[PDB]
This record gives C-alpha cells, sequence and structure tokens, in this order.
RNA sequence: GAAACUGCGAAUGGCUCAUUAAAUCAGUUAUGGUUCCUUUGGUCGCUACUUGGAUAACUGUGGUAAUUCUAGAGCUAAUACAUGCCGACGGCGCUGACUCCCUUUGUGUGGGAUGCGUGCAUUUAUCAGAUCAAAACCAACCCGGUCGCGGCUUUGGUGACUCUAGAUAACCUCGGGCCGAUCGCAGCCCUCCGUGGCGGCGACGACCCAUUCGAACGUCUGCCCUAUCAACUUUCGAUGGUAGUCGCCGUGCCUACCAUGGUGACCACGGGUGACGGGGAAUCAGGGUUCGAUUCCGGAGAGGGAGCCUGAGAAACGGCUACCACAUCCAAGGAAGGCAGCAGGCGCGCAAAUUACCCACUC
C-alpha cells in the first residue's frame, strides 16, 4: 500500500507519464500518478481493486502486458505457496470400452493470480484463460473467482 | 555451439528426459557485446532470413530526453554509477538497458537560456557578464520583456536539477539495446525516478 | 626480383609465411594456392614459407632493369602484337582522343 | 530429413475432385504457387488435357500454351501448372470460346461455356480492409487483387465485381439477409441458397443458415459463404441442375425415367 | 559458336528403422509471441549524349613417384567488383530586422528583409484521438446582430492491443537501408533536316506491403510390461519473482539478487521392450485376441561423437575440419576415403532376383 518500490530497480506502469510543469497544489494535493487498464472482452469484467489500486504488475490481464485469446478453463483452488501464482486441480472421468465402465482421473495447473483478488481460499472456483507462456510450466491466467454451488467460508450466513 | 533448447532440461516432476534429435541451427546462441565506454567501434553479423544486425563494442555518445521539456539532443556520455543487476557491471563500465549514466549537461542549458532568456547553471557575475550576455539582452521591438510572460511564468526548474546543472553533468536512463541496435539512447532522470536513485547510489557507496 | 617458387614434393612459396619451413593452412575464397569446387568450400592444404634455401626445385625471377650488355635470346627477341582495348574510354586514353 | 521446401506431388495424394486415374502414374501435377490455394484450384494441364481433350500428353499441352493461345483473366499463361480456381475465366481466341470455373453440385469444376460480353467481368469476395501512409485506403480479394481508394461503404465479407481490361472496381452486394450464395467449401460445397439467419460467437466460428429453392435447409461455417446476388437474382450464368443437389433416390429414377446416356 | 566468367539448382527425390514411452504420433485449437527464395496484386520524381582498375578463357615458361594439385610471365570483357550526377525543390513549420491600423506597454492585425529543418525505412522520447444527464451567476467573445439569447463540427478495425493512420523534438547504418550508369524487337512525331524528344512491345533487377508454398514454438485429451522399483527433485536450475543478456520471436534459454517451492497410491521416481507412431492387416454369433521393419502421412539417421562454411532454407555428409575405429597407394618425404541410392560381391544364417534396355509414358 503505502509503499511499492520494494526491489533493486524502480517499478512504474508503461505508457503513464508524469509532468515536471505546473506542480503547485497549495496545502493539500492529488494523485501524481493516473491508472492505465483495459476491458478483456468474451463477456468479462473488469475488477474494482484493479482500478482503485496502486500495485505493479506486468503480467496481469487488466493493468498489464497479456492477451487472452483460445480457450477458457476452469478447477478448484488447492495449493498457494508461491507469490502471485497458484496450484488448481481438474478432475474428469474416463471410459474404457471393453467394459461399460468408468474411471476417475486428475491433473494440476500452475496459473498466475494478480493482485485485485485478495480474499481466495484452498477450495474456491477459479475460472481461467490461455496466453503465451509466462514462465517455465505457466500459460493460463486467473479471469474471475467464485464460491458458488457450495458451502459457505464460515457459517451460512456469509 | 551454444544453444537455447528446451529439451536438455528435466519436467515438473523432477524426471530426466532423454535426447530427441541432434542439434539444430535454429536453437543457436552466440555471445554477449558487453560495451564500453570509448571511440565507436560496431561490427554486424548476419541472422535468420538473411537480415543483418548490428553489435556495439565501444560508444562515446548518445541521443538523449528531457522528456519534461519536449528537448532532445546528442550528447557525450562520461560514466556509469548505479546497474539493478550485477555489481561487476558497474566496476567494469559496461552499457545495457536500463543502466544509470553521467552526460553533458551543455546542449540542454543552451538550449534552455536561449529559449527562456534567463542564465541555468551559472554560480557568479564573473561567469554571466564578460560574453555570451548578448545571448540574453538584444534589441526586441513590442517583443522585449513582457510578451515574454509567456516563457517567463513557467521557467522555474526542479531544485534536483539546478544542484546537477551547476556541476555540468546530469544522471540519464538507457532505453535502447546497445548489443542489438548500434546505438545507446535514453531519457534524464526526474521527479520520484530521480529520488530512488540518487538514495540508491548514496547507500552503496558514500 | 624474387617471384616465388617450388619446394621438393612439389609445394609452392607463398607470402606472408615466415619461415624456411612448410606449414598446413586451411585455405579459403581468393587465397592463391587453392581453387574452389563449391561455394563457400575451405580445405587444408601443404605450402612452403618465404625464406629462400638450397632445398627448392626450382626459383622464379623476374628482369626489373636491363644492363647494357644483351641476354641470348631472353632480351634480344621483340614484343608481340598483343590484343587491343575494347571498352571505350580505354580506346580515347590510348590515342588521346578529346572528347567529341 | 526435411531441410527446406517440397516440389513434388504423389497421385493418391492429389486432391479428389480432379479424378485422376489409379494406374497410369506414381506422380500428378504440383500446381504452381500463385493467387490459389494448392487444395482449391485446378491445374491449366488438367483442365487441357483431361476435361477438354485438346491433347493427348503433357507434351501436347506444353505446345498449345507456348504458342500464346491461353488467357486468364485476361492476360496470357505460359505456364501449364498455373493455379486457376473459383469465378476465374479461361478464353482460348483461336477457337473462338469462353469458359468459366464454378462447382457443380457434387463438388467439382463443372465446364460451363460463357457468351463474349458476359468474359468481360469477374466477381470478388473482400478478404481484408486496411490504412497505408498518407491515410490511403486499401481493400483485398480471394484472389490476392489489391485495390486503392474503394468505396466507404464496401465492408468485410461483401461481393464487388471489376472490369478485367482495366482491374477497377464496377459495382457491389452487401452481405446481409435474403441475398442468393454459394457455397464453396465443406460436406455443402456447389450448393446454392438465400441467406436466412446468421449465428456469431465471440471467439471460434460463426454459423449461417441457407435455404434451398425446393426449401430444404442447411448450414455452414462463416469462411464457406460466397454471395452472388442481390435478394432472388444472380449476376453470373448458373450451370446444369442449378445447385439444387437431389438424393441418390430421385437421381435413380431420373435417369431410368429419362433413358439419357444412350439407352 | 568450343572454352571461360556471371546467374540458378544441388535443402526435393530415393534408402533404412538404430535411437526414442507424455517423447514421437493423432484428433483439436493459437501466434494480438516469429521468419519466409519464388508466384500473383499494390508501390516505384527528397563525366551524366555514360566514370574507375583487374582478372579467366587464350599465348608462353615450369615443379612433384602420385590426385578433378597448381606456381612465375604477357593480353582483354560485364547485369562480376567499385564509384556517382543530371532532372522537377516550386515544399511547409519555426525564427522576425523592420513596417501599418484601433488602444503609449500589454493585447487584436496584415505584411515582411534574413537564417534553420523539411520522402519512405531505422533508434528513443512526447502529444492528440473527439460522441453521453440538468440548471444559475462572471470575465471575453464565435454568430444572428449590436453597445442579452439561440446553435455545432471533424482515419479505419477486433470479443479484446502498448493496433492502424496522424502531429512534435532529435537520431540515422559508414566501408555497414531504398529511389535502375543494364539487354532485345518494330519504328516514329517535329520553330524540321537529322534535331528536340515521347513513345509502342517487352527482358532482367531491387527496398517495402499483401498473397502462395511452408517452417517453428505453444493449448486440451489419448500409451505396452514391471513394487524381487515407495518416495523423488533442489545454485551441479529444482518451482516461482524483479532487472538484464542472447535469440527470428514467447520462455530459467542463460546470468545476478531474492523467496522455498514442484510431483506421487487417481502409481510419481527408477528398470525392461526380438518398441519408430498413425492410416491399416489376420481371425471373428455378440463381446473380443493378435499383428503393423514394408509402396500414403509424420519423425530420425548416413561407421561413432563433436564443430562449422555458404545460403531464403542445412548444424548437409554424392560439403568441409578434428579426434576415435577400420583401411588403399608411396620413390617413406607424402596423398586420398564412407553403397542403411541402382546392379554386383564377402560375412552371417532356417531365410531373400540381372554388374540388361530407355527418357516413349508419369512428373
Amino acid at each position: 500500500m503505502a509503499d511499492i518500490q520494494t526491489e533493486r530497480a524502480y517499478q512504474k506502469q508503461p505508457t503513464i507519464f508524469q509532468n515536471k510543469k505546473r506542480v503547485l497544489l497549495g496545502e493539500t494535493g492529488k494523485e501524481k500518478l493516473p491508472r492505465y487498464y483495459k476491458n478483456i472482452g468474451l463477456g468479462f469484467k473488469t475488477p474494482k481493486e484493479a482500478i482503485e489500486g496502486t500495485y505493479i504488475d506486468k503480467k496481469c490481464p487488466f493493468t498489464g502486458n497479456v492477451s487472452i485469446r483460445g480457450r477458457i478453463l476452469s478447477g478448484v483452488v488447492t495449493k498457494m505457496k508461491m507469490q502471485r501464482t497458484i496450484v488448481i486441480r481438474r478432475d474428469y472421468l474416463h471410459y474404457i470400452r471393453k467394459y461399460n465402465r468408468f474411471e476417475k482421473r486428475h491433473k494440476n495447473m500452475s496459473v498466475h493470480l494478480s493482485p485485485c483478488f485478495r480474499d481466495v481460499q484452498i477450495g474456491d472456483i477459479v475460472t481461467v484463460g490461455e496466453c503465451r507462456p509466462l514462465s517455465k510450466t505457466v500459460r493460463f491466467n486467473v479471469l474471475k473467482v467464485t464460491k458458488a454451488a457450495g458451502t459457505k467460508k464460515q457459517f451460512q450466513k456469509f | 555451439g551454444i544453444s537455447r533448447d528446451n529439451w536438455h532440461k528435466r519436467r515438473k516432476t523432477g524426471g530426466k528426459r532423454k535426447p530427441y534429435h541432434k542439434k539444430r541451427k535454429y536453437e543457436l546462441g552466440r555471445p554477449a557485446a558487453n560495451t564500453k565506454i570509448g571511440p565507436r567501434r560496431i561490427h554486424t553479423v548476419g541472422v535468420r532470413g538473411g537480415n543483418k544486425k548490428y553489435r556495439a563494442l565501444r560508444l562515446d555518445v548518445g541521443n538523449f530526453s528531457w522528456g519534461s521539456e519536449c528537448c532532445t539532443r546528442k550528447t557525450r556520455i562520461i560514466d556509469v554509477v548505479y546497474n539493478a543487476s550485477n555489481n561487476e557491471l558497474v566496476r567494469t563500465k559496461t552499457l545495457v538497458k536500463n543502466c544509470i549514466v553521467l552526460i553533458d549537461s551543455t546542449p540542454y542549458r543552451q538550449w534552455y537560456e536561449s529559449h527562456y532568456a534567463l542564465p541555468l547553471g551559472r554560480k557568479k557575475g564573473a561567469k554571466l557578464t564578460p560574453e555570451e550576455e548578448e545571448i540574453l539582452n538584444k534589441k526586441r521591438s513590442k517583443k522585449i520583456q513582457k510578451k515574454y510572460d509567456e516563457r517567463k511564468k513557467n521557467a522555474k526548474i526542479s531544485s534536483l536539477l539546478e544542484e546537477q546543472f551547476q556541476q555540468g553533468k546530469l544522471l540519464a536512463c538507457i532505453a535502447s539495446r546497445p548489443g542489438q541496435c548500434g546505438r545507446a539512447d535514453g531519457y534524464v532522470l526526474e521527479g520520484k525516478e530521480l529520488e530512488f536513485y540518487l538514495r540508491k547510489i548514496k547507500a552503496r557507496k558514500g | 626480383r624474387i617471384s616465388g617458387g617450388n619446394d621438393k614434393q612439389g609445394f609452392p612459396m607463398k607470402q606472408g609465411v615466415l619461415t624456411h619451413g612448410r606449414v598446413r593452412l586451411l585455405l579459403s575464397k581468393g587465397h592463391s594456392c587453392y581453387r574452389p569446387r563449391r561455394t563457400g568450400e575451405r580445405k587444408r592444404k601443404s605450402v612452403r614459407g618465404c625464406i629462400v634455401d638450397a632445398n627448392l626445385s626450382v626459383l622464379n625471377l623476374v628482369i626489373v632493369k636491363k644492363g647494357e650488355k644483351d641476354i641470348p635470346g631472353l632480351t634480344d627477341t621483340t614484343v608481340t602484337r598483343r590484343l587491343g582495348p575494347k571498352r571505350a574510354s580505354r580506346i580515347r586514353k590510348l590515342f588521346n582522343l578529346s572528347k567529341e | 530429413m526435411a531441410r527446406g521446401p517440397k516440389k513434388h506431388l504423389k497421385r493418391v495424394a492429389a486432391p479428389k475432385h480432379w479424378m485422376l486415374d489409379k494406374l497410369t502414374s506414381v506422380f500428378a501435377p504440383r500446381p504452381s504457387t500463385g493467387p490459389h490455394k494448392l487444395r482449391e484450384c485446378l491445374p491449366l494441364i488438367i483442365f487441357l488435357r483431361n476435361k477438354l481433350k485438346y491433347a493427348l500428353t503433357g507434351d501436347e499441352v506444353k505446345k498449345i500454351c507456348m504458342q500464346r493461345f491461353i488467357k486468364i483473366d485476361g492476360k496470357v499463361r505460359a505456364d501449364i501448372t498455373y493455379p486457376a480456381g473459383f469465378m476465374d475465366v479461361i478464353s482460348i481466341d483461336k477457337t473462338g470460346e469462353n469458359f468459366r470455373l464454378i462447382y457443380d453440385t457434387k463438388g467439382r469444376f463443372a465446364v460451363h461455356r460463357i457468351t463474349p460480353e458476359e468474359a468481360k467481368y469477374k466477381l470478388c469476395k473482400v478478404r481484408k480492409i486496411f490504412v497505408g501512409t498518407k491515410g490511403i485506403p486499401h481493400l483485398v480479394t480471394h484472389d490476392a487483387r489489391t485495390i486503392r481508394y474503394p468505396d466507404p461503404l464496401i465492408k468485410m465479407n461483401d461481393t464487388i465485381q471489376i472490369d478485367l481490361e482495366t482491374g477497377k472496381i464496377t459495382d457491389f452486394i452487401k452481405f446481409d439477409t435474403g441475398n442468393l450464395c454459394m457455397v464453396t467449401g465443406g460436406a455443402n460445397l456447389g450448393r446454392i441458397g438465400v441467406i436466412t439467419n446468421r449465428e456469431r460467437h465471440p471467439g471460434s466460428f460463426d454459423v449461417v443458415h441457407v435455404k434451398d429453392a425446393n426449401g430444404n435447409s442447411f448450414a455452414t461455417r462463416l469462411s464457406n459463404i460466397f454471395v452472388i446476388g442481390k435478394g432472388n437474382k444472380p449476376w453470373i450464368s448458373l450451370p446444369r441442375g442449378k445447385g439444387i443437389r437431389l438424393t441418390i433416390a430421385e437421381e435413380r429414377d431420373k435417369r431410368l425415367a429419362a433413358k439419357q446416356s444412350s439407352g
């Protein structure tokens, strides 16, 4: 919040510039930084916390340098010990045709999760879309979070 | 020789993989430019598709922008003072993208003093009056002093730059890739970027 | 003037190899002592250094200044007809012709 | 290994609609690089040797072309494997005849003779719209033609008419409901009908629904629809059978009843 | 019209199945993360009536036991190699000596001597991108009118761009971006007697868009036997973050600093395979079992490993350099080599054809 330059190099959004002319503000002041953000398409909506926020993240869909294309998928949040990335589980049934019966299977995906989502928990349901390769094992990025079709965080009044 | 392939290294599970084929030519890599400060030395290489690429080994001069004033000019490069990635690059004086450098203030000072009709880099009267006062004051029929309110009411520079101009050097940041373009070229440090790197420079050695 | 020669075993001398021995060099298009059979070909082959010794099969020499005496046949014989020029400015330069 | 581009074609690998025999040979003509895709063209040698039968061998085709008799879109072509395709005109001024390439309702090029005043124009589908330097607008067609200064009402998926002596636009048809079209790919290849609905998806493929003269209904991806007339009437003459695609039982019954094929 | 120089092709075709178990391969999708000879269509006006020197074929003299080995001497060309005008600057922005009019300045004007930059590509920085709901005061005015009221305007496109087009300040590659010192057929029209040109048909060539043929990298789901294989990976990069280098481009691809991650009983990690994958083949009431080196499609490799030149395209073997294993000739100094192409031979073994004829057909 109050400080974000925790790295050895200065952190800023590309395409935003601050004028060093007409700088007078009197006894008070206003934000020296305007905010860059965009529409993703496909009927998704940009979070309020991306527009009203102050974080820097170049891999963010709403406020960074990525294009959402190809497949849209969903899965269950299962681990989150990395920084700005999480692991999700996908479960399915496989048909074996000699018998007339099914077999249970799973796979894991590592995905990139930006700030603007900040109340996610293990067992939440998440929707993701493809990007260019973002790191060695990461190809997908979080577009929406939900806990519909399941029990509450704490008691039923949540 | 050198190569940039994905298949020489292990998978998500920690398991090995065996080679699928010999090294291909499209997987190639080459040694680094390691560009120094010094009089121009550039070499050229042929690249995939028959195109050409330029590699700078020595550079003495660059193009820099003072974005606050919409002024850009060809300028001498003096020294390197900070590098976010590795300290051996400033100890050996190597020039790369987002490196922090010192540049000659003169062509910006000459543009400002002739545009605003005011002094900038001056200490005392002995470096104002004896020559070049005729840049500042001349006959100007119905353009003499009050019509320069279009200039004078917006002339004041930031205190952090007025302290740099008196020493004859400005801090700047490299924006081009010199080992790929053959050019060293960028912008003058200002505002909170200038406060950030002045704190980092002082906290390292001072 | 000394213009070159051949070793025993017939290997040629070439300029810039500063020894009395023979050596093996990787030759390429534009060097003497090699003629490429394909575009971009290079081959490694034996050549003799620049220094003259008793070992040579033959020395090549060219007369750069004549004496007062005549050497039999070699300096008696008058010049042949050669072949004339073919580029237009070359013809003008030979006969001192005007531009018109 | 594959160290560069290929330059042969095996006869069992060649496009099915050319109707090549099994036993004369191992190879087929590789179509010359050009305005139409390798799967979607007819090489000029297959038209002169196998369809029109003016030549018995590839050498008899070579010595027809080198005499400068054959024109495609009004230009003389000496290349025997040149890739002719949909809506092109071929003219043979020495025999006095003109042709246009159009699909038969079984999904293959028909021979279709035309009158010399209809041999003066062709129909083109729009692929791209863009702006170049100095703000000049550009158009691109299904057959690689580039046009400067198009009419600002001409949009994506529309059909334009061009005169062949000058290469400039004369008139156009908008893509909208109720216009006549022909199908140029998939299983419905070579059918004709009116556009009746367009269903759209953001990402992936749009789908068009089309209605027949006999009241049948069929659908395809939007990339397979070519518009050929404003409302009910086409801007080009059409081959025997007019795109109606009768079933194998109707085709049996007409073949018995009409006694055609020298019965 | 021999030879020779220059251009293009030789990266396709043909042969084999050793390696290879989420690898290859199949169906399905993506480049809004790249490159692209040729074809086809756009585009092609910021000494000059024609420049420079120098080699091959050829002529002439040689060296070595020996090879598609080559040296010294005398001549001469270009669409090879290297220079460089003319024509059509008349741009439009910025400076502003002076000058004229209402109002000494400021502020509204119209002229204007004189300088500087001024095509498309290239590197970096900055600017603008127009549209929506409702009134009331004040400075100064567009405009209909005069000393307070009506009424408005400006590239294109996608589901989505830090897209395309536009404006400003500089850079620029040079020896190291473009804008023709080239070749062949028929001749012409004239302040016109062989002159000023303008012009008909082409041929070849080159920077940049778009095509065509592709190539490369990535998404989702799919595999034979094994526990006498239960835990594995990890600055010797393992999983992730920030900045950079290198590369045609995305990316631990690699480097510095930091974090402590990632996979497994829904079988990881390890071992085996007389394992190249698929279209397919034999047998078969219904359900199945077994096979697929082999004419079509994809991959890999030219005795074994490694390195590299040329080019749009190769880590090429009918290209080159070296080590390792074989092996031919010699005057013992040296030189030359790769049939898993077609015929043919030896060895192996139960086990497999002629050292024939032709470009007539298909390409």
